[PDB]
């Protein structure tokens, strides 16, 4: 659920 | 893994493929300073850095072999270090200034506009002229760039299959260290200058490790004074060195 | 104006380094657990101090080192310090897996270390630093040669051309130590990369230990030496 | 003035 977490994935 | 599979020609070539564009800031040369505002453009400017540096690291080759919560570690303890690398290979050719954009060269004066980040600005332009004292080869940098990304936190990561994962990140780096040996190989260099210069540059990323931390607190203490607002990724960012 | 150090052999140069290496210091004989924060404490910085001293006196012999001006000198000390003791503690620490050999009468283990607000996170990292080192099978030898390098580097760019040639005659001794002990080329500086980039790991180590350090002069609990409040203050931290 | 200075020159 971080951002970079989104990020990483997106 | 095919990373482990390049040559150290198709390891320069993916990274030099993977590079991230040259932002320009939105600099208005109109607006008197405030340590609000350039604080406002340097966050600005980093904030829309990180985002091309995610995409970036997902180019290194190994980089997405790693687990998701390892990939966010290793950008989280290496961010700063790799904007920092970055900023100086882009003021490598403007002596005495940071080329934080095309549109935007500050020198050391305009740098106490902000308190605490004068001594900041000091540092940068120390290994500005050390990269311009050894001649840095953008094929090194690139090198060098990638080893900070999977070097920086590999220290600081559960079970015993938790160390593979480690395991793996050992095997790029030594990659990485053949290809920085190649490229001064053929540059001409012995066997000596070769390890004398791989040691050299390897040296210089304890300097960048320094600079990072200190810029963590300079950024926190920004954080805390609340002068400029912080983009929500830099805030996890920060948040991330607790 | 000439250095003797540059003029050294590798064989020289090692046995230079071993020569000079400080002695392992002994903490207090109470017995006295657990400990508590302000005792813990008590006995790392009068350690931190003891150890200090005898730093000094093992960088004046490191060649090359008194070459440069007493300015220069102070300098790197300031700089490195922290560092310096931090590698020494990992080395020590080696053989005993999940314990910090602080002294041979004081080993600690991470536990120990919630004892002190704030310092679990830092034995971690250093425990960390001591199974990279014992896997990877550090030599006292190469270990030498990492910490001259730690004293010669870590200050140089925030003053160097003496610096520089004898940290590359640093460079050529650990070299010299992979290829006596049968590493082949592509060993050779594959080890040598793997070596200098624990140096950033200890750099960091060492910067959130001078934070830990300020926040405890603060707390105004411990004690603390004049020598070592004088090499926080030099971090300006 | 630094212990530092006594230490480097004793
Ligand atoms: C001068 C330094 C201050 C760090 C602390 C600051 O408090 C952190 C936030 C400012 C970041 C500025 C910055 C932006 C960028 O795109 C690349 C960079 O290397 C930097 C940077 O090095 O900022
Ligand atoms: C665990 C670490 C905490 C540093 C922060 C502390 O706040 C610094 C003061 C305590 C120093 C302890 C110490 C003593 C010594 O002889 C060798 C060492 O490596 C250390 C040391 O690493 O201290």
């Amino acid at each position: 659920h971080k951002i970079l977490h989104r990020l990483l994935q997106e | 893994s095919l990373a482990l599979s390049l040559t150290a020609d198709q390891m320069v070539s993916a990274l030099l493929d993977a590079e991230p564009p040259i932002l320009y800031s939105e600099y208005d040369p109109t607006r008197p300073f405030s340590e609000a505002s350039m604080m406002g453009l340097l966050t600005n400017l980093a904030d829309r850095e990180l985002v091309h540096m995610i995409n970036w690291a997902k180019r290194v080759p190994g980089f997405v072999d790693l687990t998701l919560h390892d990939q966010v570690h290793l950008l989280e303890c290496a961010w700063l270090e790799i904007l920092m690398i970055g900023l100086v290979w882009r003021s490598m050719e403007h002596p005495g200034k940071l080329l934080f954009a095309p549109n935007l060269l500050l020198d050391r004066n305009q740098g106490k506009c902000v308190e605490g980040m004068v001594e900041i600005f000091d540092m940068l332009l120390a290994t500005s002229s050390r990269f311009r004292m050894m001649n840095l080869q953008g094929e090194e940098f690139v090198c060098l760039k990638s080893i900070i990304l999977l070097n920086s936190g590999v220290y600081t990561f559960s079970t015993l299959k938790s160390l593979e994962e480690k395991d793996h990140i050992h095997r790029v780096l030594d990659k990485i260290t053949d290809t920085l040996i190649h490229l001064m190989a053929k540059a001409g260099l012995t066997l000596q200058q070769q390890h004398q210069r791989l040691a050299q540059l390897l040296l210089i990323l304890s300097h960048i490790r320094h600079m990072s931390n200190k810029g963590m607190e300079h950024l926190y203490s920004m954080k805390c004074k609340n002068v400029v607002p912080l983009s929500d990724l830099l805030l996890e960012m920060l948040d991330a060195h607790r």
